[PDB]
DNA sequence: GTCCTATCGATCTTCGGAAGAGATTCAGAG
DNA sequence: CTCTGAATCTCTTCCCGCGCGCCGTAGGAC
């Protein structure tokens, strides 16, 4: 009654969240320093961390 | 008995002691000790009960 | 009076360190707290720290460490980072303002298709600002001539 | 694309080890 | 005022063979 089961669809979700947290960490700064005009959403993010 | 062991005085004292013991080598500041305390247990980025 | 302060910075990101500070000063509108952040460079002796013309406020102390790629300043204690000196600033501003190919010498080419190869000087093309170094092509020490900027001493 | 310099130089490293002993700090008092 | 107690810190230790399987520097500048 105190130990619970995590499955693939949850551990994978957590890892995806970690990837997205790194991506957000980068792109917040990029948007703060970016000129926001010529930028397009593909420029904001790069797949590599996720 | 905890009151008898407490060397701190008030909310400013609480933040000072929390900041010093949490981050040795880091100077406390009123605007910054809140940035530490809220992130500890009240800020979504670093606290989420499922 | 804004005494200079030295800050540790990601080597190779030092330019982004100065710029990321430059933006953050204006965004946090602490323009009345910062002079310029020096990154002296020659044709950058120490790929490393930065010098910031600054004053010492707790808001500025946390501001610099709130710029990316910045651990903090170099000083006696973390509570109070220290400036550099009176004369040290002047000396840095002074410097910021202020090999012959021997026959028989073994060099490597610096650029071109022959770059980074074991060559031996064969003759002296001095007055033309050129070079001529033997190379191992066809199994021979064929005479090959190159530019001066192809030296690797 | 290849070839170079460097390490979270704006974090948070994992809390689900016992233990066994020295070492290093702190009491009640001579 | 600092002497012998404990009290809290760090450092070190944990059977042995075999046999696969896989996985194994990174970002940005010219």
């Amino acid at each position: 009654g105190n130990r619970r089961i995590r499955s693939v669809g949850e551990m994978a979700e957590n890892q995806f969240r970690v990837g997205l947290v790194r991506v957000e960490r980068a792109v917040k700064e990029r948007l703060s320093l970016g000129d926001l005009d010529t930028l397009m959403p593909q420029d904001m993010i790069n797949a590599k961390p996720i | 008995e905890t009151l008898r062991v407490d060397p701190t005085n008030d909310r400013l004292s609480a933040l000072v002691e929390i900041y010093r013991m949490m981050r040795p080598g880091e100077p406390p500041t009123r605007e910054a000790a809140e940035s530490l305390f809220e992130n500890l247990f009240f800020s979504e980025d670093r606290y989420d009960l499922s | 009076k804004k005494r200079w302060y030295v800050v540790q910075a990601f080597s190779g990101f030092e330019g982004r360190v100065a710029t990321s500070l430059r933006e953050h000063i204006k965004l946090h509108n602490m323009e009345d707290l910062f002079g310029e952040v020096m990154v002296p460079t020659e044709e950058k002796f120490f790929p490393g720290y930065v010098l910031v013309q600054m004053v010492m406020n707790d808001a500025s102390w946390h501001l610099v460490r709130s710029v990316p790629r910045v651990m903090g300043f170099i000083g006696g204690t973390s509570d109070r980072p220290a400036p550099i000196s009176d004369k040290e600033v002047d000396a840095i501003m002074n410097r910021l303002q202020q090999t012959l190919f021997e026959p028989g010498e073994m060099v490597r080419v610096n650029d071109g298709p022959f770059a980074d190869f074991n060559g031996v000087v064969e003759e002296v093309d001095y007055e033309k600002s050129r070079l001529k170094v033997s190379v191992s092509i066809f199994g021979r020490a064929t005479p090959v001539e190159l530019d001066f900027s192809q030296v690797e001493k």
